[PDB]
RNA sequence: GGGCGUGUGGCGUAGUCGAGCGCGCUCCCUUGCAUGGGAGAGGUCUCCGGUUCGAUUCCGGACUCGUCCGCCA
RNA sequence: CAGUCAAGCGUUCAUAGCGACAUUGCUUUUUGAUUCUUCGAUGUCGGCUCUUCCUAUCAUACCGAAGCAGAAUUCGGUAAGCGUUGGAUUGUUCACCCACUAAUAGGGAACGUGAGCUGGGUUUAGACCGUCGUGAGACAGGUUAGUUUUACCCUACUGAUGAAUGUUACCGCAAUAGUAAUUGAACUUAGUACGAGAGGAACAGUUCAUUCGGAUAAUUGGUUUUUGCGGCUGUCUGAUCA
RNA sequence: UCUUAAGGUAGCCAAAUGCCUCGUCAUCUAAUUAGUGACGCGCAUGAAUGGAUUAACGAGAUUCCCACUGUCCCUAUCUAC
RNA sequence: UGAACAGCCUCUAGUUGAUAGAAUAAUGUAGAUAAGGGAAGUCGGCAAAAUAGAUCCGUAACUUCGGGAUAAGGAUUGGC
C-alpha cells in the first residue's frame, strides 16, 4: 500500500481513508477528512490554521 | 509489414501497445491473436513486457518510450515498476515523471533522435526528457493539434502526420525532425495516427480495417522494405 | 381494473412473519450432512460480534481488470474463546421426526454455565446437577449405561458446549450453552469423543481454518415499532396528503373484502434471526499472541484491537474469526458459526487470501493513527508529556 | 454503454439523471449537452435512468452552434462530479460534469478534450484516451 | 378509429373498352392607352395485378386527398 | 376472440404462411336492450399509491414447423415462475410522438381503490362571449372563480402480552403455513460453422452489469440539543473574567 | 340579376366568440391537443349590443427563459408538542 | 440598536395564570437540514428556496413624455 499526505494539513492518509479532489487545472488534492476538505472548501490559508504541518513549520513549533 | 490486429475488437493498437526498437509493451487483457503477432513479428530477439500503467490497459498514450529510456505517469505503482525494471533490459532507463498532463503518449511524439512535445509542458518534465530519453526537444503542434504524440506517427525512417495539416507545418516539421514526412490516414480513415498504429525500424502493427493504400503509405514512408 | 404500471413487490414473503425472536440465541434449523469417513469434528461455533474494521489485500482473480492489484475491504471481527464440552445428547429418529432420548452430562459444572438454570442467582442455594454429580463419583453405573444406551440407539449424537463469557469485557457472567452436531465417525466414536472431552475446551482453530467460507447465525438489531415506508421501503405519499404521508394508500379491494396478508403494514422492524451465508474467512487469530494485527508485509507488532478499544465492545484478548463483510446482529451479541452446507467452487471460494495490512486507528472519530507509537512519533511531545 | 464497450466497466455511483445539463469537453463548438437517456439502464416505476462516468448517453446541444443544436446524438461521459468509489477505495470526484459528442460506435466528432477525464472512461473507450490530455 | 367518394399535360378540365380542349410559354407574323393570328411542346390517365383482343374506361388491392360519425364524470 | 369447409393467392403447389362465398361457437375488458335491487342517498371522471388474480404470452426457459443455408423473421405447443419503463402535449381514459430496453402484452377485483390522497374535469349558486328567444332564460358550445366532514366500536390485517396443562428452569423436535431471485452486456469460441458473395451464429469458459430481496455501518456522504469547541450581532449583568 | 327594409362597411380572428378541429403554414422542444406569429366562404366576428389600438396599473387567466430549491430521482435525520 | 410608536433586549409597573408526573414507538401538527442532479414531480413551480438594508456605477423595448425604473446588471459594507 501507500501512505499519502493531506494536501491541506499535512495528516497521512492510510487506504480508504478521506476523499480525493481533481480541480479543473488538473491538480489532484487528497483530504485525510471532512474537516480539512471544508476548510480547503472555504479557501482557508493552511498557512495561518494553527494546527497544521505548514502552519507549525512556518512558525518553527517544536523545533 | 503493417500487421493487422486487433485489441479484442479495438482497430487502434498505438492505444494498447508501445513498440520501441529494444523493447514492447502490450496491455494484460490482451487477445491470443493479439500476443501472438508481436511474438511472431518481434521474435525472441525483443522482450515483450506485458503490462499495467497506472491501473489501465491503456498504456500506450500513458507512456512515452525510448530505445535507450522509458517515461511513466506519477500514478504508476511500484508493483508495475518494479515488474517493468525486472522485465525490462539493464540499458533502457524507467524514470516516473510529476507532471500535471500525466498521458506521456498523448503529450509526446518522440524518436530515438528527436521529439516533439506538448507547448505548455513543464520545463523540468522537458529536462527529465532530454536526460533520460538523450533526445533533444522541440515544444511545436502539428496545425494546431496540441497532442502529437496521438497525431504523429513517427519513426527513424519516416514519419506519418495528420491528413489535415497545412503543407508549409509539413516542410517546417520535417526540416525541424530530419525525416520525411507524409499526411495521411490509418485505420479506414481515422484521424488519430499516432494512437492508430505502432512502428519501429522493421515492424509497423495497425488495425485490421487500414486498407491496402493507406498501408501502402506506412510501407512507403517507414521504409519497412 | 387492472394496475396501470407494473412494478415489483415491495418486500420478501419469505421472511414473514416480522416478529421479534423466541430467543436472543438464533437456532441453528440445518448442520452440514454426515458422512461416516472423516475424523469426529464439530458443525459449529459460538462466538460474540465485537465490530468491523478495514484491510487490504492483493486481488487474485485471473480476468478481473482489478487482477493483481489493491483492494480495501470491509471484515468484521468475532470475538471467540475456547468453548468447553459440558454434556452430550443423542437423536433416534422416528416417524414424526428426530427425538431426543437421553442427555449425558459433566462433572464438574462452572458457575458461569450453571448460571443459565437461574433467574435469581444471588438468592440461591446454588443447588443445580448435585445429585447429577452424585449419581457420578461412583465405578460407572449410572453412565455408561446412558451412554451405550446412545451407542445403541440415537442416529445422531450432538454436544453440549457453552461459551466463556468471563473471558469477553461483556458484563453478563451467565454463559450461552447451545447443541453443535459432530460430522465424523461411527456413533460410537462420536460418544467416545464426547467422553473424552467432558470438562474441557475447544479452540476455534480446530474446527475452522482460513478460506473457508461459512454461515453466520445471529438475531439482528432490533429497532421497535416501525411504519410501512422503512419496515417495507414503499413510495412516500405526495406533500399535499391530509392525513399524513408515510403510509400506503390503497390496503386492498373492496372484494375480498378483508386485508391481506401480503399488504404492507406498520409494525416490529428487526430482531428477527436471519442465517446468512458464504462469507470467506480471512484470519483466524490467536489470542495468546501478539502481533495479531500485524502481516507478513505490515511487520509492526500490534494486536487485532483499534486504538481505544473497539467501540462499545471493548478487547480481543481471546481468539478471533476475521471474516469477510457484514454479519447480522450487532455488536456484543452472541452468534453461531456454522459451517458450509455444500461445497462452492465458485472460482471465489476457492481463492486463496493472504492479507497486506490491517487497520487499527480509532473507530470513536476520524483515527490519524494506527498505534501510539505512530501518533507520539508524528505529534512529537506534549505539555504533559515530561 | 451498450455496443462500443471496450470491455466491461465496475459499478460507479449514479450522479447524472435525465435532464443534466453538462458542460462539453471536446473542441466541436458546443458548450453544453443536455441528457435526455442513458444507455443501456434499466427499467424502474418512477426511476429517472440516470448516468456515471464513462456512460454513453443521448443528449441535445442546448448551447452552441446552430447546426448541433435542435438534434440528438449520442455523448460520452468524461468528468462526473459527484463521488464515487473505486476498489482500491478512494473516494474521488471532479467540480464539473463533462462529457463529448461521439457516434454510436464512440469515436469523437471533435478532436482534443480540455481538462481531466476519468480512468474508468479512458480505459473503456479508446478515442477518448486517444485525444485526452490528462488521464486520472 | 371506422364509413363514403376522389386522383388527366406546367395549371384547369372532357371522358359510353377502340386522351380533346382552354390557360402558362416555344417559335414566327403582326402594333399609342400592346394586341391579335398561325403552326408548337406538354400525359407513363395515382400506382400495382387479373379480364379482354385492348382497359382512362372492367375488377381486386395499395397510396393519396376530401367529406361524415364517434370517450368520460 | 376462436373454429369447420376450401374457390383461390403463394413461380410451380388448397392448407409454409394466408384464405373468398358460407357456417358453428366462445367472452363480458365495447356499446346496446331490459328495469330485478337501491331515490328516510351504496360518494359515478381521471391520476397517484398498493396488493392479488386471469391468460386470449410482449420478453425470459425448453421445444415442434417453415417458401428455416447463416443472420434476421414467421406460425405453433407446455407455460402466468418472473418482468413489462423515462418523457413533451392534453383534466382526460384513449391517442400521438421522443427515447431507453429482453420487452415496453391484454385484462379483472362494486367500470378495485375519495372516513387513502388530489380536485385538473364534470356537476350548484358569481361572471364573459357566440348562437337561439320579445322576454324571463336555454345551450354533452367555449371561458374563468368556486368549504372534499367523523373511526376511540366489531371484524379483518400488522405487530405485542397472556390464565389453565404439579411448580420452575434449560436444551430441543417439526405438524402446518409462507418462500425468491431476475435479466442483460463484453471477451473468447470466431470472422469460425453456413454461404456464390454480401454477410455471419451457437454450446462450454471468464469478467461485469440491470431489476429485486436480506442485512450491516470499517470507509465516504447526509443529519446535530453532544447546545462539544470556536467565532459573530443586538441588549443586560458598572468594566474585566464569566 | 333576383330577393328584400337593407344586405356586414372600416376593422378583427380557430380570439374568453370556429362545430368540423388536435384547422393549415412557420416558430418554440429530443418529442408540444399547450404558447406565439400568420391565413380566412367567419357552424355562429364586427362597429356606444360599441369596433380596433393602447402606456401605466392587477392577491385576474395563460406560455416561455434565467436564478433557485427534497416538487421529484429517493429518501434520511433532528427539535418541540 | 435602528430611518422608525418595525423586530430584538432592558428600566418603572404588573404577572409567573393555561391539569400534572414518567418515558421518547409508529402515524401526525409545527419548525428545520440535506451529497449529485435541478421541475425530470404536478392540471399547474402548489409548497419551499433564492433576492432583500444602505452607498457608488449602470439601466432596454415601449410610451398618453408624466413613466417604465429598485428595470435588467455589477461593486462595497467590521474593528481600530
Ligand atoms: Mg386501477
Ligand atoms: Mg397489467
Ligand atoms: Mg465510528
Ligand atoms: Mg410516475
Amino acid at each position: 500500500m501507500k501512505v499519502e499526505i493531506d494536501s491541506f494539513s499535512g495528516a497521512k492518509i492510510y487506504p480508504g481513508r478521506g476523499t480525493l479532489f481533481v480541480r479543473g487545472d488538473s491538480k489532484i488534492f487528497r483530504f485525510q477528512n471532512s474537516k480539512s476538505a471544508s476548510l480547503f472548501k472555504q479557501r482557508k490559508n493552511p498557512r495561518r490554521i494553527a494546527w497544521t504541518v505548514l502552519f507549525r513549520k512556518h512558525h518553527k513549533k517544536g523545533i | 509489414m503493417a500487421t493487422r490486429t486487433q485489441f479484442e475488437n479495438s482497430n487502434e493498437i498505438g492505444v494498447f501497445s508501445k513498440l520501441t526498437n529494444t523493447y514492447c509493451l502490450v496491455a494484460v487483457g490482451g487477445s491470443e491473436n493479439f500476443y501472438s503477432a508481436f511474438e511472431a513479428e518481434l521474435g525472441d530477439a525483443i522482450p515483450i513486457v506485458h503490462t499495467t500503467i497506472a491501473g489501465t490497459r491503456i498504456i500506450g498514450r500513458m507512456t512515452a518510450g525510448n530505445r535507450r529510456g522509458l517515461l511513466v505517469p506519477t500514478q504508476t505503482t511500484d508493483q508495475e515498476l518494479q515488474h517493468l525494471r525486472n522485465s525490462l533490459p539493464d540499458s533502457v532507463k524507467i524514470q516516473r515523471v510529476e507532471e500535471r498532463l500525466s498521458a506521456l503518449g498523448n503529450v509526446i511524439c518522440c524518436n530515438d533522435y528527436v521529439a516533439l512535445v506538448h507547448p505548455d509542458i513543464d520545463r523540468e518534465t522537458e529536462e527529465l526528457i532530454s536526460d533520460v530519453l538523450g533526445v533533444e526537444v522541440f515544444r511545436q503542434t502539428i496545425s494546431g493539434n496540441i497532442l502529437v504524440g496521438s497525431y504523429c506517427s513517427l519513426s527513424n525512417q519516416g514519419g506519418l502526420v495528420h491528413p489535415q495539416t497545412s503543407v508549409q507545418d509539413q516542410e517546417e516539421l520535417s526540416s525541424l525532425l530530419q525525416v520525411p514526412l507524409v499526411a495521411g490516414t490509418v485505420n479506414r480513415g481515422s484521424s488519430v495516427v499516432g494512437a492508430g498504429m505502432v512502428v519501429n525500424d522493421y515492424l509497423a502493427v495497425t488495425g485490421l480495417d487500414t486498407t491496402a493504400p493507406e498501408l501502402s503509405v506506412i510501407e512507403s514512408i517507414f521504409r519497412l522494405q | 381494473s387492472h394496475r396501470k404500471y407494473e412494478a415489483p413487490r415491495h418486500g420478501h414473503l419469505g421472511f414473514l412473519p416480522r416478529k421479534r425472536a423466541a430467543s436472543i440465541r438464533a437456532r441453528v434449523k440445518a448442520f452440514p450432512k454426515d458422512d461416516r469417513s472423516k475424523p469426529v469434528a464439530l458443525t459449529s461455533f459460538l462466538g460474540y460480534k465485537a465490530g468491523m474494521t478495514t484491510i487490504v489485500r492483493d486481488l487474485d482473480r485471473p480476468g478481473s481488470k482489478f487482477h493483481k492489484r489493491e483492494v480495501v475491504e470491509a471484515v468484521t471481527v468475532v470475538d471467540t474463546p475456547p468453548v468447553v464440552v459440558v454434556g452430550v445428547v443423542g437423536y433416534v429418529e422416528t416417524p414424526r421426526g428426530l427425538r431426543s432420548l437421553t442427555t449425558v452430562w459433566a462433572e464438574h459444572l462452572s458457575d458461569e454455565v450453571k448460571r443459565r438454570f437461574y433467574k435469581n442467582w444471588y438468592k440461591s442455594k446454588k443447588k443445580a446437577f448435585t445429585k447429577y454429580s452424585a449419581k457420578y463419583a461412583q465405578d460407572g453405573a449410572g453412565i455408561e449405561r446412558e451412554l451405550a444406551r446412545i451407542k445403541k440407539y440415537a442416529s445422531v449424537v450432538r454436544v453440549l458446549v457453552h461459551t466463556q463469557i468471563r473471558k469477553t469485557p461483556l458484563a453478563q457472567k451467565k454463559a450461552h450453552l447451545a447443541e453443535i452436531q459432530l460430522n465424523g465417525g461411527s456413533i460410537s466414536e462420536k460418544v467416545d469423543w464426547a467422553r473424552e472431552h467432558f470438562e474441557k475446551t475447544v479452540a476455534v482453530d480446530s474446527v475452522f481454518e482460513q478460506n473457508e467460507m461459512i454461515d453466520a447465525i445471529a438475531v439482528t438489531k432490533g429497532h421497535g415499532f416501525e411504519g410501512v415506508t422503512h419496515r417495507w421501503g414503499t413510495k412516500k405519499l405526495p406533500r399535499k396528503t391530509h392525513r399524513g404521508l408515510r403510509k400506503v394508500a390503497c390496503i386492498g379491494a373492496w372484494h375480498p373484502a378483508h386485508v391481506m396478508w401480503s399488504v404492507a403494514r406498520a409494525g416490529q422492524r428487526g430482531y428477527h434471526s436471519r442465517t446468512s451465508i458464504n462469507h470467506k474467512i480471512y484470519r483466524v487469530g490467536k489470542g495468546d499472541d501478539e502481533a495479531n494485527g500485524a502481516t507478513s508485509f505490515d511487520r509492526t507488532k500490534k494486536t487485532i484491537t483499534p486504538m481505544g478499544g473497539f467501540v462499545h465492545y471493548g478487547e480481543i484478548k481471546n481468539d478471533f474469526i476475521m471474516v469477510k463483510g457484514c454479519i447480522p446482529g450487532n455488536r456484543k451479541r452472541i452468534v453461531t458459526l456454522r459451517k458450509s452446507l455444500y461445497t462452492n467452487t465458485s472460482r471465489k471460494a476457492l481463492e486463496e487470501v493472504s492479507l497486506k495490512w490491517i487497520d487499527t486507528a480509532s473507530k470513536f472519530g476520524k483515527g490519524r493513527f494506527q498505534t501510539p507509537a505512530e501518533k507520539h512519533a508524528f505529534m512529537g511531545t506534549l505539555k504533559k508529556d515530561l | 454503454s451498450g455496443n462500443g464497450a471496450q470491455g466491461t466497466k465496475f459499478r460507479i455511483s449514479l450522479g447524472l439523471p435525465v435532464g443534466a445539463i453538462m458542460n462539453c469537453a471536446d473542441n466541436s463548438g458546443a458548450r453544453n449537452l443536455y441528457i435526455i437517456a442513458v444507455k443501456g439502464s434499466g427499467s424502474r416505476l418512477n426511476r429517472l435512468p440516470a448516468a456515471s462516468l464513462g456512460d454513453m448517453v443521448m443528449a441535445t446541444v442546448k448551447k452552441g452552434k446552430p447546426e448541433l443544436r435542435k438534434k440528438v446524438m449520442p455523448a460520452i461521459v468524461v468528468r462526473q462530479a459527484k463521488s464515487w468509489r473505486r476498489r482500491d477505495g478512494v473516494f474521488l470526484y471532479f467540480e464539473d460534469n463533462a462529457g463529448v459528442i461521439a457516434n454510436p460506435k464512440g469515436e469523437m466528432k471533435g478532436s482534443a478534450i480540455t481538462g481531466p477525464v476519468g480512468k474508468e472512461c479512458a480505459d473503456l473507450w479508446p478515442r477518448v484516451a486517444s485525444n485526452s490530455g490528462v488521464v486520472v
